[PDB]
RNA sequence: CCCCGGCGAGGGGAGUGAAAAAGAACCUGAAACCGUGUACGUACAAGCAGUGGGAGCACGCUUAGGCGUGUGACUGCGUAC
RNA sequence: ACGGGGCUAAACCAUGCACCGAAGCUGCGGCAGCGACGCUUAUGCGUUGUUGGGUAGGGGAGCGUUCUGUAAGCCUGCGAAGGUGUGCUGUGAGGCAUGCUGGAGGUAUCAGAAGUGCGAAUGCUGACAUAAGUAACGAUAAAGCGGGUGAAAAGCCCGCU
């Protein structure tokens, strides 16, 4: 059985996501969770976080076991952007867009 | 006057910017073929 | 009676895009660039049930030329003998019998050599 | 400089074809405490090759 | 019914072996080509290659007619500025014989991928010998 | 539209198509280019055009069946109830009653009636002469259609 | 109400309801645009990217075979509106 | 300064017979216009001759959309409109059937009326791309360490420089 774990509206672009959510696609839950140990980005502390909530998620709701868990599906779609304004020279205004995403991990243990 | 912009309501005047003529580092010998 | 365009401009773009199908990149995708390549796709076609005609005419004569000198003639000796010997086979047979029954086409050329002789 | 034509999205993953990050390999496991750390690293419990290095 | 069209998995290709000792240059590429097409086969298609291995002996014995041995320039152009340089016929036959036949053959063919596949299955050499006797080369006195 | 004369922008230098009202039709919020006004959408007919169509829509009511003569027709209460039992014994469900002049117990007897009109003979029109199944005409109200119809 | 999480945000269960992919960023939910999975092609190859011919592969059929769908090596012609 | 390869003819002159070659002509199948004659029409069919590149522009004939009458009718929670696929069909604009989604409207026929059909107007409004994870992060007066708090501290608090 798969069980999912999302993160809704998370404040960070896809495209800085999905670089480390290549890193972990198809491997075992405890390898996973020490690639994202030991990667330098911000993005994952994110995916760390949902990846955690999904292992726990298979245990309580599905009653599976940990050291069978991989990680089968993982990608991270656009989000709603937020509109800013910023001043530039000469009376100029830009609009600054603040990128969001939705991550979605799914375990399983087949 | 410009008096109605919403995306720039802050400023009616704009041609100082993509007017070539009317930028500040415009220089007559653009406009040499006279 | 004022009439919304949504229902029908609608389907009259997702009729082009539905004859665009395998097109490269936003010929595709985009009505602007699609109705422009369908409308090409057609002067192509044609163009091209004209130039089929043509086409394999060209390879049937060139294959009925390398089976006539298998056996010691040209093409347009044996395309004259045929004419002599009054016999009213096309080139699509011919072209056809010179792969798939070579025997039969040996007799073919005797028949259009001995109306030379 | 501008673009005179629009790149396409073939040409922009291209592009992104040496983007992708590299994962760290192998994570040593320290002789006394048994926990992963970094080569040549300390462990986050502070010992570094077998001894407590770091009394925090 | 639909004409007839070669299918390459089951395509009959042979071998054979010429002697350019005393040929004029052009009349001997002419039937080169043909043969390297496959135009002499009544299973020719224009998409497939239909046609023979060659092996070309004696290359630096080809003959041309008039003063081309000492008039017929080759020409090529390395890529650098002024890098336009040029070749006599005595010079590229003292020099590597087997490429004025290879140029002249490479000229007849069809250009594309299909022409630069039919130009691999021709073998030329400048003496009297080859080392293809394990596919036994028919003798061809063209 | 309401809004003013202003010109929305200047006219040459800021990159971007001219205009010269935030009321164009071009706009969003802008004028209808051809908005309309209250009409008159009657039509003229001849007298005798008119005339000649009713003789022939009568005519169609005696050839086609449709069109019923009695001499007495009117209910004694104003009930709905006694003129859809007596229209039902003539096997009428859709009708337009004729009369020569108009009895106000038929008429009451009717109001609540969808599939039934009661007219007086000069009180008809074209259509309802031929929208309705049967027409039911008194023999006064005939005479008065034909001193009608010359 | 339970679980992960910072006594978060967000989510997974449970429950309500005809429906929760009706969950408050809420009827229907098109297109541009951005992803994940699968089949086929693609690293000796030159151009309005299609069209005419066409091999191979994959998936369905149904047979004493060769049709349907997807892809399209190679090749003739071909300079958008 | 043959289109190229190449050519001593694969060049030039004269004569001759073959063949290739177009959407030209012929063959077979189909559609339409204008004449002529007729199984007889009631305005359609049959036979025959001929015609059918087209801008500006003139003439003829239709499709579809919203609204009104026919309609207190007909279809529809045993699933309407809309959305998304597939199959069939017409010379075309199009039409019909059906799977999934959707959850309450839709409308034959023959007439009537138009805010009746969009790719262009440096059109107008909204949404989303591209350059690109690029430039930049606003004075070159400057920071270093220990402790605390905290899920997390280069930037907060305290202390010493
Ligand atoms: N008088 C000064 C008005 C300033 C205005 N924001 C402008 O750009 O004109
Ligand atoms: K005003
Ligand atoms: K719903
Ligand atoms: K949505
Ligand atoms: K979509
Ligand atoms: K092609
Ligand atoms: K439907
Ligand atoms: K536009
Ligand atoms: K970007
Ligand atoms: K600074
Ligand atoms: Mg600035
Ligand atoms: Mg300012
Ligand atoms: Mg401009
Ligand atoms: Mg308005
Ligand atoms: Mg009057
Ligand atoms: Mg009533
Ligand atoms: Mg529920
Ligand atoms: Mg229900
Ligand atoms: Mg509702
Ligand atoms: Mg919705
Ligand atoms: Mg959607
Ligand atoms: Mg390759
Ligand atoms: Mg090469
Ligand atoms: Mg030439
Ligand atoms: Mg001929
Ligand atoms: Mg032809
Ligand atoms: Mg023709
Ligand atoms: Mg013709
Ligand atoms: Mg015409
Ligand atoms: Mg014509
Ligand atoms: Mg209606
Ligand atoms: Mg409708
Ligand atoms: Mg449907
Ligand atoms: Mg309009
Ligand atoms: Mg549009
Ligand atoms: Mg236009
Ligand atoms: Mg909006
Ligand atoms: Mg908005
Ligand atoms: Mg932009
Ligand atoms: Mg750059
Ligand atoms: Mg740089
Ligand atoms: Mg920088
Ligand atoms: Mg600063
Ligand atoms: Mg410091
Ligand atoms: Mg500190």
């Amino acid at each position: 059985m798969e069980t999912i774990a999302k993160h809704r509206h998370a404040r960070s672009s896809a495209q800085k996501v999905r670089l480390v959510a290549d890193l972990i696609r198809g491997k075992k839950v405890s390898q996973a969770l020490d690639i994202l140990t030991y990667t330098n980005k911000k993005a994952a502390v994110l995916v760390k976080k949902v990846l955690e909530s999904a292992i726990a998620n298979a245990e309580h709701n599905d009653g599976a076991d940990i050291d069978d868990l991989k990680v089968t599906k993982i990608f991270v779609d656009e989000g709603p952007s937020m509109k800013r304004i910023m001043p530039r020279a000469k009376g100029r205004a830009d609009r600054i867009l603040k990128r969001t995403s939705h991550i979605t991990v799914v375990v399983s243990d087949r | 006057m410009e008096n109605n912009s919403r995306t720039m309501p802050h400023i009616r005047r704009t041609t100082h910017i993509m007017k070539f003529a009317h930028r500040n580092s415009f220089d007559f010998h653009f406009f040499n073929a006279r | 009676a004022r009439v919304k365009r949504g229902v029908i401009a609608r389907a009259r773009h997702k009729k082009i895009l539905k004859q665009a199908k395998g097109y490269y990149g936003a010929r595709s995708r985009v009505y602007r660039v699609a109705f422009q390549a369908v409308i090409k796709a057609g002067q192509y076609a044609y163009r091209d049930r004209r130039q089929r005609k043509r086409q394999f005419r060209q390879l049937w004569i060139a294959r009925i030329n390398a089976a006539a000198r298998q056996n010691g003639i040209s093409y347009s000796k044996f395309i004259n003998g045929l004419k002599k010997a009054s016999v009213e086979i096309d080139r699509k047979i011919l072209a056809d019998i010179a792969v798939f029954d070579k025997v039969a086409f040996t007799a073919l050329v005797e028949k259009a050599k001995a109306a030379l002789a | 400089a501008v673009q005179q034509n629009k790149p396409t999205r073939s040409k922009r993953g291209m592009r992104r074809s040496h983007d992708a990050l590299t994962a760290v390999t192998s994570l040593s496991v320290d002789k006394t405490s048994g926990e992963k750390h970094l080569r040549h690293h300390i462990t986050a419990d502070g010992y570094y090759r077998g001894r407590k290095v770091i009394a925090k | 019914m639909k004409t007839f069209t070669a299918k390459p998995e089951t395509v009959k290709r042979d071998w054979y072996v010429v002697d350019a000792t005393g040929k004029t240059l052009g009349r001997l590429a002419t039937e080169l080509a043909r043969r390297l097409r496959g135009k002499h086969k009544a299973e020719y298609t224009p998409h497939v290659d239909t046609g023979d291995y060659i092996i070309v002996l004696n290359a630096d014995k080809v003959a041309v007619t008039g003063n081309k041995r000492t008039d017929k320039v080759y020409y090529h152009h390395t890529g650098h500025i002024g890098g336009i340089k040029q070749a006599t016929f005595e010079e590229m036959i003292a020099r590597r014989p087997e490429r004025v036949i290879e140029i002249a053959v490479k000229g007849m063919l069809p250009k594309g991928p299909l022409g630069r596949a039919m130009f691999r299955k021709l073998k030329v050499y400048a003496g009297n010998e080859h080392n293809h006797a394990a596919q036994q080369p028919q003798v061809l006195d063209i | 539209v309401t809004g003013s004369g202003k010109k929305p922008w200047r006219q040459k230098g800021t990159g971007r198509a001219r205009s010269g009202s935030i009321k164009s039709p071009i706009w969003r919020s802008g004028g209808v280019t051809f908005a309309a006004r209250p009409q008159d959408h009657s039509q003229k007919v001849n007298k005798k055009m008119y005339r000649g169509a009713l003789k022939s829509i009568l005519s169609e009511l005696v050839r086609q069946d449709r069109l019923i003569v009695v001499e007495k027709f009117s209910v004694e209460a104003p009930k709905t109830k006694l003129l859809a039992q007596k229209l039902k014994d003539m096997a009428l469900e859709d009708v337009l009653i004729i009369t020569g002049e108009l009895d106000e117990n038929l008429f009451l007897a009717a109001r609540n009636l969808h599939k039934v009109d009661v007219r007086d003979a000069t009180g008809i029109d074209p259509v309802s002469l031929i929208a309705f199944d049967k027409v039911v005409m008194t023999a006064d109200a005939v005479k008065q259609v034909e001193e009608m119809l010359a």
